[PDB]
């Protein structure tokens, strides 16, 4: 039970208290994924608009 | 002094950002015009609550916030609420129509059409900013923008602002207030693709909110009112730190040195005590040593679960009141003699103990009582795995049919997504189960 | 109308209570995966106590405590002993244990061999046991050397405890026995004690001078209708129960079952359980949990009772069946959940 | 600002439209003139939903009235609150659809169908966001099934991305105007499976027994069929008329009312349903009891002979939402074996403060469930037995179709029978 870096101060204080020692991806490739999702609905709305004019 | 800046996505993001500032407001004596008299620096200062309110020339404190929901029902109330004259326009981002609790809608489809106009919004506050620390996001896990946008968002802001730390409060899907079948989806959905950007992540359970405010408030029907001032309070104290004068706590990067070791197992379980009902007649003031044993009962838990089979990380004491450190660490000395507190062999078994003499602020015609002394516990609990199981099961259930994915894949998600998200929540629960069972 | 699911096929005992359940035409069975359950008779391993007391408007009660395995296996059960202060190194009613993990893999190797020379020295009785929570394996001998390559032999954690050399002996035979004790824990952490006990008693006499035939050593109800030829003899399935064994107590040893092996029984129920109740105890918990226990005990011809280990999932002698599971559906089930005597449990009364 | 465009086809269609608008209106205060003379602003809240602002603070319905005969638009422009309809918002023919299917798609209706989508366009220009749109019809006729499915089929052409819902009336022998129903409904559910979000599935044979049985009505007409339609309307429409944050947007319902993209026609429910002891205080357990009963639901399938997999209750009027939760909850928990249980908590409940016309308090059900499967195979047991024997085809082989299309539409709802037996199980 050891009390350490105790720090005070006008508005409170602050301390450490020890009880027992121990024993990304670019912007580049984020345009794609978004790039890659739009051109997926493209090609949906293409296959329906495809089947809706037959 | 070095600024925090403050998004806030989706409805649960806004409206508990709304909570926030204007307990922020009432905290440092702000005025809903924006008016500090207690400021004698007339626009201009680098003093502690100067990390989250930037100054005009005419005395106003403007939060350093910015608010993004992709339809513009839940701003408009900002823009003409109480604080309205806090912010101006360009820190409130609205589109037309939302996600429609559709990760992939808000993800790629409304996520990629309004990023860059986001992220050059958010640009102009850090441009305000002479040492800027890093980001707090707040969303929910449920909503299409909240989990679908934030981790668009996430990924971005690691690019533009690398060496910044990002800390995310989050709301965990609790059905007793939701009525989207979908949510444990987007909460996987979410979880995986922010994992690598968020530095620390504290989530709250709607579940357990809503039963504090049935039990300690007597509401018998909580709304998102009383939900949001008691979350907002807990938000208050674990943002203390920053806002104040202190040692502990005092920049974005200590809350991942304190409270993070693993880098993944960045979810701290948060504990506040004690939450008082404002309509009692007279309630006795709890001593240092009671709310401190209060901050080892699950049911002030912001996520449901038994620290008691569980291995501790980390632990942080935030006090707020007549409190002093004779007091906690006698209390500490009380409470290991009598709590399930089990450590990793790999870490020092002690708690981090921060004291600010400002007791809790409570909102006028609020439900919470005042009290002299309150503390909130911040601790890494393997304990918290146990909201992790539950909700990739619910996914699982629904999955194994693929309920819903069409919704998902019409948005121009692929399939292989679900999948690879789940995997990676399976690793995240063999993490805990790693570091915590023996 | 209160819904229940059924998780574990194999036990005799809930099978019972999901029968007596079913047949209060107020409990409904769900499919083992539907989660709006009040009762779940959960599995044995890997119960996910997690997924209890989250949903709505749903008092969910299981029968298993959480953590309770720390009493139920045997190198816990001795950890648990001699870490806990309310319990000590010194206790008096538990023998002499170890944990002593295989040399293929703390350990308390060294710590046994002083205790064994010590022994060994003193002229006294030298004779240990050594087994393991994966037996049907088990071995005993007066030379550690036996005992310790026989727990590298294997590959999973193992227990040397000191054998009782003198046990009690029932007349006539010449036999040992063990006595079970059946133990319910409720919600509220009421330990009741179940009022029939069984003693498993070897048809073999006892013989001291040869370890190496373990079947009038051993009075597991399997061994002794597998190994024994006198099975069945003095009394019906090796199963002698407190009626009988109180009457021969007072005609040969002029006291009673109450005074002499209960009251030691009784205590040592409390302080087990007890001792872990701030560990396992569902007070303050969204879910509830109770549990039922299997106390096996031992006596020696001084009539000091002993401690053997503890049973999270035990079976019942098929005599006390509907007996005991209707007391479990009185006080764990229907106390929580209530329907529109003379207990036939001991309340153990303590403080929580 | 969320606008919805109502488009109403045929003779059922626009007299059910027709009694629908007069029951909405009146809840938001708006007399037969378009004035609004409500007390209460939730009137007004999401008004433009539904409603046009015109000069002089005059709201329009958006509403599109279509029919291949002058007849039944005439009486709604006579009726109650016909003036209250933008006069250049109804387009008709003169030549009738002679209850056929054909003549409602391929020839009569084909004539008329650029001129409706005109005005469509018209109302769409001016909707700052336009959430989707609703259709009225039946499908036992010519006008509102064949022309109806029609102008879905070209509305989802021009509006790709935007929800489709319709209000669907089921034919049934027991409330029929011609034999040909059964070949008129089998082709139209073929279209709706495939291009709508969302479809009301309204039984005649359910509204009648609810007269007959329930009400205690001797003898219904299509009136008295019509004011449980119109209730009906009005209640699983609540969401978006009133303020809300459950099932408050079209795609945020479909979202979590659709699992899978075919199985998306829903049983609805209303509660109480009370003959004229018709003054007497309902409670919250007396609403859901009845909510939840077949009895009182009007797609004509017994739930308890199938699975819900999503469920929407709404609960108008002033009560207690605590007590309602108490006896929600009560009603899965006491029937978990009629709710799949891989989809976690698929039923929802969302309140709302001002009751119907009339009522203290009422509830409206929308069920999502297989049990629906029935309905699909009572018509397809009708439509095979005359198409075994090809009768009555000439009506349909003398405007242009070929018997391979009635042999493609039995198959596709057989089909969609089969999709919900295999997730009832
Ligand atoms: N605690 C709290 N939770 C909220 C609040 N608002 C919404 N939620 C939760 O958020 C989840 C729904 O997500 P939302 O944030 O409303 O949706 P969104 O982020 O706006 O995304 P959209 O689908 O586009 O509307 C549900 O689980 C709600 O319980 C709030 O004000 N406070
Ligand atoms: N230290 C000891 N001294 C004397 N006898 C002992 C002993 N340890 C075990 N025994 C004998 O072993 C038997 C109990 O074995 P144990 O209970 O450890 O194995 P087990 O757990 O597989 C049987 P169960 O769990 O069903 O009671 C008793 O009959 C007892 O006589
Ligand atoms: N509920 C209801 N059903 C109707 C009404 N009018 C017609 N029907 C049903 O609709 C079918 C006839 O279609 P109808 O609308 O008259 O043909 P259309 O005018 O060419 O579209 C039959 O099944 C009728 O029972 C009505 O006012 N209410
Ligand atoms: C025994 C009562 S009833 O059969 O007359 N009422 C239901 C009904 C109403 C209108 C109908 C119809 C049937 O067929 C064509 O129009
Ligand atoms: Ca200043
Ligand atoms: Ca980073
Ligand atoms: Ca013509
Ligand atoms: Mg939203
Ligand atoms: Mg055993
Ligand atoms: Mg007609």
């Amino acid at each position: 039970m050891e009390v350490i870096e105790l720090n005070k101060c006008t508005s409170g204080q602050s301390f450490e208290v020890i009880l027992k020692p121990p024993s990304d991806p670019s912007l580049e490739e984020i345009q794609k994924k978004l790039e890659a999702a739009e051109e997926r609905r493209k090609y949906q709305e293409a296959e329906l608009l495809k089947h809706l004019a037959e | 002094m070095r600024e925090c800046i403050s998004i806030h996505v989706g409805q649960a993001g806004v409206q508990i950002g709304n909570a926030c500032w204007e307990l922020y407001c009432l905290e440092h004596g702000i005025q809903p015009d924006g008016q500090m008299p207690s400021d004698k620096t007339i626009g201009g200062g680098d003093d502690s609550f100067n990390t989250f309110f930037s100054e005009t020339g005419a005395g106003k404190h403007v939060p350093r916030a910015v608010f993004v929901d992709l339809e513009p029902t839940v701003i408009d109330e900002v823009r003409t609420g109480t604080y309205r004259q806090l912010f101006h326009p360009e820190q409130l981002i609205t589109g037309k129509e939302d996600a429609a609790n559709n990760y992939a809608r808000g993800h790629y489809t409304i996520g990629k059409e309004i990023i860059d106009l986001v992220l050059d919004r958010i640009r102009k506050l850090a441009d305000q900013c002479t040492g800027l620390q890093g980001f707090l996001v707040f969303h929910s896990f449920g909503g299409g923008t909240g989990s679908g946008f934030t981790s668009l968002l996430m990924e971005r802001l690691s690019v533009d602002y690398g060496k910044k730390s990002k800390l995310e409060f989050s709301i965990y899907p609790a059905p007793q207030v939701s009525t989207a079948v979908v949510e444990p989806y987007n909460s996987i959905l979410t979880t995986h693709t922010t994992l690598e950007h968020s530095d620390c992540a504290f989530m709250v359970d709607n579940e357990a909110i809503y039963d504090i405010c049935r039990r300690n408030l007597d509401i018998e029907r909580p709304t998102y009112t009383n939900l949001n001032r008691l979350i907002s309070q807990i938000v208050s104290s674990i943002t203390a730190s920053l806002r104040f004068d202190g040692a502990l706590n005092v920049d974005l990067t200590e809350f991942q040195t304190n409270l993070v070791p693993y880098p993944r197992i960045h979810f701290p379980l948060a504990t506040y005590a004690p939450v008082i009902s404002a309509e009692k007649a007279y309630h006795e003031q709890l001593s240092v040593a009671e709310i401190t044993n209060a901050c080892f009962e699950p049911a002030n838990q912001m996520v449901k679960c038994d620290p008691r089979h569980g291995k501790y990380m980390a632990c942080c004491l935030l006090y707020r009141g007549d409190v002093v450190p004779k007091d906690v660490n006698a209390a500490i000395a009380t409470i290991k003699t009598k709590r399930s507190i089990q450590f990793v062999d790999w870490c020092p078994t002690g708690f981090k103990v921060g004291i600010n003499y400002q007791p809790p602020t409570v909102v006028p015609g609020g439900d919470l009582a005042k009290v002299q002394r309150a503390v909130c516990m911040l601790s890494n609990t393997t304990a918290i795995a146990e909201a992790w199981a539950r909700l990739d099961h619910k996914f699982d259930l629904m999955y194994a049919k693929r309920a819903f994915v069409h919704w998902y894949v019409g948005e121009g998600m692929e399939e292989g997504e679900f999948s690879e998200a789940r995997e990676d929540m399976a690793a995240l629960e063999k993490d805990y189960e790693e570091v915590g069972v023996d | 109308m209160y819904t229940f699911v059924v998780r574990d096929e194999n036990s005799s005992v809930y099978a019972e209570v999901s029968r007596l359940l079913l047949a209060t035409g107020q409990w409904k069975r769900l499919r083992k995966d539907n989660p709006r359950f009040n009762l779940m008779l959960g599995e044995r391993n890997r119960l996910p106590f997690g997924r209890l007391g989250h949903e709505p408007g749903l008092v969910q009660l299981v029968n298993y405590y959480r953590g309770a395995d720390k009493l139920c296996r045997k190198a816990s059960l001795v950890k648990l002993i001699k870490t806990s202060p309310e319990l000590s190194e010194s206790c008096t009613w538990f023998p002499e244990s170890y944990v002593i993990y295989p040399t293929n893999l703390t350990d308390e190797r060294e710590v046994f061999l002083a205790a064994y020379n010590r022994r060994r020295e003193g002229r006294e009785g030298n004779v240990w046991i050594a087994k393991s929570s994966a037996g049907a394996g088990i071995l005993i001998s007066s030379e550690a050397s036996e005992l310790l390559d026989f727990i590298d032999e294997q590959g999973q954690v193992h227990v040397i405890q000191k054998y009782l050399e003198k046990p009690l002996l029932l007349e006539p035979g010449h036999r040992k026995f063990d006595i079970r004790s059946w133990v319910l824990v409720d919600h509220l952490y009421n330990i009741y004690l179940y009022r029939e006990g069984v003693l498993r008693t070897s048809s073999e006499p006892y013989n001291s001078a040869n370890f190496q035939d373990k079947t009038c050593h051993l009075t597991n109800h399997c061994i002794q209708k597998e190994y024994s030829k006198n099975y069945g003899r003095y009394e019906e399935g090796n199963e002698m129960f407190f009626e009988e064994f109180n009457q021969y107590l007072m005609d040969a040893l002029n006291t009673t079952l109450e005074n002499s092996i209960l009251l030691q029984i009784k205590h040592i129920i409390r302080s087990c359980l007890m001792c872990i109740e701030p560990a396992i105890s569902t007070k303050h918990l969204h879910y509830q949990s109770f549990q039922l226990f299997g106390f096996d005990f031992m006596v020696d011809e001084e009539l000091k009772v002993w401690l053997i280990e503890v049973n999270g999932a035990p079976a019942c002698a098929q005599k006390l069946y509907a007996e005991l599971c209707q007391g479990i559906v009185d006080v764990a089930i229907s106390s929580v959940f209530p329907l529109a005597p003379t207990s036939i449990f001991i309340k153990l009364h303590h403080h929580h | 600002m969320r606008e919805i465009v109502h488009i109403q086809a045929g003779q059922c269609g626009n007299q059910i439209g027709a009694k629908f608008w007069e029951v909405i209106s009146d809840e938001h205060g708006i007399d037969p003139t378009g004035s609004y003379h409500g007390d209460s602003d939730l009137q007004l809240e999401r008004i433009n939903v539904y409603y046009n602002e015109a000069t002089g603070n005059k709201y329009v319905p958006r509403a599109i009235l279509v029919d291949l005969e002058p007849g039944t638009m005439d009486s709604v422009r006579s009726g109650p609150f016909g003036q209250i309809f933008r006069p250049d918002n109804f387009v008709f023919g003169q030549s009738g659809a002679g209850n056929n299917w054909a003549k409602g798609h391929y020839t009569e209706g084909a004539e008329l169908v650029d001129s409706v989508l005109d005005v469509v366009r018209k109302e769409s220009e001016s909707c700052d966001c336009l959430q989707g749109f609703q259709l009225t019809h039946s499908l036992g006729g010519g006008t509102g099934s064949g022309m109806g499915t029609l102008l879905i089929s070209k509305i989802r052409e021009e509006y790709p991305d935007r929800i489709m819902n319709t209000f669907s009336v089921m034919p049934s022998p027991k409330v029929s105007d011609t034999v040909v129903e059964p070949y008129n409904a089998t082709l139209s559910v073929h279209q709706l499976v495939e291009n709508t979000d969302e479809t009301y599935c309204i039984d005649n044979e359910a509204l009648y027994d609810i007269c007959f049985r329930t009400l205690k009505l001797t003898t219904p007409t299509y009136g008295d069929l019509n004011h449980l339609v119109s209730a009906t309307m009005s209640g699983v429409t609540t969401c978006l008329r009133f303020p809300g944050q459950l099932n408050a947007d079209l795609r945020k319902l479909a979202v979590n009312m659709v699992p899978f993209p075919r199985l998306h026609f829903f049983m609805p429910g209303f509660a109480p349903l009370t003959s004229r002891q018709q003054y007497r205080a309902l409670t919250v357990p007396e609403l859901t009891q009845q909510m939840f009963d077949s009895k009182n639901m009007m797609a004509a399938c017994d739930p308890r002979h199938g699975r819900y997999l999503t469920v929407a209750a709404i609960f108008r009027g002033r009560m207690s939402m605590k007590e309602v939760d108490e006896q929600m909850l009560n009603v899965q928990n006491k029937n978990s074996s009629y709710f799949v249980e891989w989809i976690p908590n698929n039923v929802k409940t969302a309140v709302c403060d001002i009751p119907p016309r009339g009522l203290k308090m009422s509830a409206t059900f929308i069920g999502n469930s297989t049990a629906i499967q029935e309905l699909f195979k009572r018509i397809s047991e009708q439509f095979t037995a005359m198409f075994r024997r090809k009768a009555f085809l000439h009506w349909y082989t003398g405007e242009g179709m070929d018997e391979m299309e009635f042999t493609e539409a039995e198959s596709n709802m057989n089909d969609l029978v089969s999709e919900y037996q295999q997730y009832q199980d």
